[PDB]
């Protein structure tokens, strides 16, 4: 499944994203941050195609509307990071954790979407499988790595 | 080929599948909307949430309980709940799944109709099933005998049971439950100054209420054991940090369930309300029903609630009787383990409704199936 | 096919392409106009100078800002602001470019009116669209949470966001800012001996403010600190070569952020300002407010101003509580920044104020569209 | 032998005698403190300014309210509210009246505690008591069964009383009431380019609010009208000779009260709040109370106030129903003269606090006589 494995590397990253936040990972200052942003964005606007043609392929009234929500907050998260990025980038230039942290930030919010959007997409896919054009995505419930979901405690 | 359990409760949904011994999906049977402007692009595109979603942004949403007393009173919020459910929750395809619902007794009919024609028509289930709360609580407690109080968000009832046989005449459903607790509590705490008037400060309510409250043994010394001191004051910090202290207010609040006058309604207590459950069953029963009184739902949760209860129908009752009360540690899921039970038997699978017999029939089998 | 971002602020300029992350032209926001004798030919048929132009030659020009407190006071100079942005400083025809405005809040409606007016009808832009200068700050600080105070020449303002919803019940405005502070310093100036009196005078005494004035941590014992010693005195050269040196005033003009009194108004201090727009919202929300103060505008530049905002907001929100203030080092532009980001954002293409819809509906289409 | 009868509001103070038909004293509950620099010997030694005093004088001085939302918070300018009651306003000795006390219900106990402490050990007062304010407005309207509606400076509440006996539990406390239609009405007021932010300029909006504003009988054709044409427009003299005009903040403001999410808040309009409360009370006593809808307090005074109130209830209860809204002209003393008809009842007379009973049993023994 491309949307997992996109998704998942994505998580990669914002991983070592929050390592650099611990102090302790692949990132040794800013500019690393930058250049993982950078990535992270693009990544995203991949799974933003990702999601259009998983939503273009869905009835109107349909699990297509949570998913185009998903897909404009990503939206907005990768722009977000690509100018926040080149700003940082300037001001490194002229001239810091702290900046880190928008960055940062900007990547967590741009993962819980991604997260999302890749279970909308999931459920529009499952929900609505053979009808034409999910079909020729062929992505028939089983691409989709889904765990069962575990039991909850009966005694807290 | 395995049946679904979803157990819709007034506060929770508890959703699972036959056979395990615990449901997978266990969250507020809420749905919020947004309130407040949304002043950043793509931000406001999700109208709606829906379970933990709700819970986690309840603080610029207006949540909304589709079910109030056991009733399903907005059947386009319970159609989103239900979606959640399948899909998000537990990830199945309703069209292959057989689904186990429950419902409380002396419920409106168009409920239970409307359950079955939004399974069959939007889920597509191939086959549905609406079941008694406390006849599934019996279940869940390995008994065929014994009178079940089950108090959830919405409802207290009572279902005497003996040897499989409902006496339902007997039958008693009280609309005192969890949610009215919780608006008692929001009252009451207004008079140490502290004003939760909002559906999110409800919820906040509700954790209070069900971290700090208790039921008193014995309601009068403990209120002047209160007056007295201030060992049973205590604390509790509020999302925002700041710290309230309540005294009285813990088994206060409860009491509300042996004393319904608290809130204005005139109806007896749990205890009051079991015991003539008790005394309208037949003379040769009631030794065995005073010997089985299993509690179920998760308003009979709280400390010294079994005790009370005890207490009560001890005084009720003649004094040569023999009476226990069960509460199962995992009582706030008997419900639910009674129904997966029950979904799981191997001579129930001629007793589900299949969507033949509904294309036959209407949504009108399911009081002659059920 | 590129959008244009201008900050107006009651200050400066910021104006820029969307997409860029800087302005290309930061000028002053002032018309200067000659108020002495011109006695040589041809050199005084300039009867009006703009920008940067009118500071080179300020020594012979009443400076008039056409903005005080974000409101647009004259609509003649402010419109050679503009014309000077677009034609001057940026170098673009306006007609191809949409352009984004910024506006503070709880602004009257009359200048938001007047600004697409102006625009669709003297700059003929193919659209607009005014967006809020707080909302504008939290998209360049990479959040979608958050409350925002922003500072500039006129207004400091709160915004509190959360998730991308405003609450506008809890935004705060306070017409006290850099200018208010220059104002100030030229008073507490005259106590050394100091007399700046003119316009230009003015510009001299927002550059000594700009240069040696800081935020003290604890102002007391700073008032203490600096009468018991001289080593908080630094010099500054005025633009003939005298020198001029300020021992408390350094700190004594910043105060009146947090001390609004010193220049005789009733309000609070920003520090106040901020806890009272964080109680005013959800509780539900107040903690992932107080853990996301962003600070942007020119105002918010003094050296210390973050370490006392934090100090001071933490002694007031309780103790638990997650009190962080984020101060960008470039957050004189965030407000740009952040105007660059939205209109550049592929979302946004369909929420500007075309002039077809200006045609239809006049300038009070800006109410319902912004 | 004459009892006092003291009707504490959020905005004004109204005291008199049992028996009289009129207060004797209706002064603003404010305690100003002078904000400026006193350059003349003798004439900054008073140092506070109590009631119309503050009123005369508040161009400087800083105006703070003791009671917000019905509960006292300075409980030392309270106490001055009071010594100028007693003995400025209606020069009496409060050791040999009794004081008659008023409260809102709902409202934290510690309150109503130091009331009576208050009373009892500064003021010597030979008795007190504390009645509930939407009670005595059933008193004054000359009836023993309604719904009284209440609204005031701080709070808005709905008492359902059938027969004389209140059903507690349908009782509904709204915290929206007069000072937050103020403090909406300076907020719109900006659109138009006015700023009120000082206290004093806080008193003039309240003043504007009272002379201008009105309730609009369908608020979306008022809003129609408003922005058509130019007939709702009414102009306002400042004290220092400026004009201001308004056109729909006129009747934008006290929508609030009907529709609360225009400041914010989750809450429902007094009208459906009236409902709810009519609602939760004994299906044989709605028909009586949907006949009497007593309407008292202040805020309740707008024009056109009570023919919205009868048909948003007409709109809400059934269409055989009996749908009567009670406004007197003189409601907004209807509190201070159902307090002086009960002062004055024969029957009351064993029902005062004696303050042998008070050094019995403390403060707390006014939640038992009371
Ligand atoms: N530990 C507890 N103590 C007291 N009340 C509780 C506790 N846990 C849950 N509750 C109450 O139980 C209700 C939910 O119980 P449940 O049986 O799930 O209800 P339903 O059957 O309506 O879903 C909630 O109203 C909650 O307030
Ligand atoms: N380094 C600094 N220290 C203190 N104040 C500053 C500094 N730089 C600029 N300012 C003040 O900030 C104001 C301009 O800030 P800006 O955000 O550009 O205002 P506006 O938004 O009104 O254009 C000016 O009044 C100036 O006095
Ligand atoms: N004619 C009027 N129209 C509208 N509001 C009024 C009018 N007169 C008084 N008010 C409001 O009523 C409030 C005072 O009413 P009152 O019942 O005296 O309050 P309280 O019980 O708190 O003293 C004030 O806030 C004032 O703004
Ligand atoms: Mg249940
Ligand atoms: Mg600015
Ligand atoms: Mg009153």
């Amino acid at each position: 499944n491309d949307i997992i494995v996109l998704a998942k590397q994505m998580c990669m990253i914002m991983m070592e994203m929050t390592d650099f936040t611990r102090g302790k990972g692949p990132l040794k200052n800013t500019s690393d941050v930058i250049s993982a942003a950078k990535k992270i964005a693009e990544a995203g606007s991949r799974m933003d195609k990702l999601g259009r043609t998983i939503a273009d392929h869905c009835p109107d009234s349909a699990c297509k509307q949570d998913l185009l929500a998903y897909l404009q907050r990503i939206a907005l998260y990768c722009h977000q990071l690509n100018i926040c990025s080149k700003v940082k980038a300037e001001v490194q230039n002229l001239g810091g954790v702290d900046s880190a942290m928008s960055l940062i930030q900007a990547a967590k919010n741009l993962m819980n979407a991604v997260v999302q959007t890749v279970k909308a997409s999931y459920v529009a896919s499952t929900k609505y499988q053979k009808s034409q054009g999910m079909a020729s995505l062929n992505l028939p419930a089983v691409s989709w790595k889904m765990k069962a979901p575990e039991k909850k405690p009966l005694v807290k | 080929t395995t049946a679904l359990v979803c157990d819709n409760g007034s506060g929770l949904v508890k959703a699972g599948f036959a056979g395990d011994d615990a449901p997978r999906a266990v969250f507020p049977s809420i749905v919020g909307r947004p309130r407040h402007q949304g002043v950043m692009v793509g931000m406001g595109q999700k109208d709606s949430y829906v379970g933990d979603e709700a819970q986690s942004k309840r603080g610029i949403l207006t949540l909304k309980y589709p079910i109030e007393h056991g009733i399903i009173t907005n059947w386009d919020d319970m159609e989103k709940i239900w979606h959640h459910t399948f899909y998000n929750e537990l990830r199945v395809a309703p069209e292959e799944h057989p689904t186990l619902l429950t419902e409380a007794p002396l419920n409106p009919k168009a409920n239970r109709e409307k359950m079955t024609q939004i399974m069959f028509e939007t889920f597509n289930v191939p086959a549905m099933y609406v079941a008694i709360q406390a006849v599934l609580s019996l279940y869940a407690s390995g008994r065929t005998t014994g009178i079940v109080l089950d108090s959830g968000d919405g409802v207290t009832h009572n279902v005497p049971i003996y040897e499989g046989y409902a006496l339902p005449h007997a039958i008693m459903r009280l609309d005192l439950a969890g949610r009215d607790l919780t608006d008692y509590l929001m009252k009451i705490l207004t008079e140490r100054g502290y004003s939760f008037v909002t559906t999110a400060e409800r919820e906040i309510v509700r954790d209070i209420k069900e971290k700090l409250c208790y039921v008193a043994l014995d309601f009068e010394n403990e209120m002047a054991t209160a007056a007295s001191s201030s060992s049973l004051e205590k604390s509790y910090e509020l999302p925002d940090g700041q710290v309230i202290t309540i005294g009285n207010e813990r088994f206060r609040c409860p009491e509300t369930l042996f004393q319904p006058s608290f809130i204005g309604m005139e109806s007896a207590g749990i205890h009051e309300t079991t015991y003539n459950s008790i005394m309208k069953c037949d003379i040769d029963i009631r030794k065995d029903l005073y010997a089985n009184n299993v509690m179920s739902g998760g308003t009979t949760m709280y400390p010294g609630i079994a005790d009370r209860m005890q207490k009560e129908i001890t005084a009720l009752a003649p004094s040569t009787m023999k009476i226990k009360i069960i509460a199962p540690p995992e009582r706030k899921y008997s419900v639910w383990i009674g129904g997966s039970i029950l979904a799981s038997l191997s001579t129930f699978q001629q007793m589900w409704i299949t969507k033949q017999e509904y294309d036959e029939a209407g949504p009108s089998i399911v009081h002659r199936k059920c």
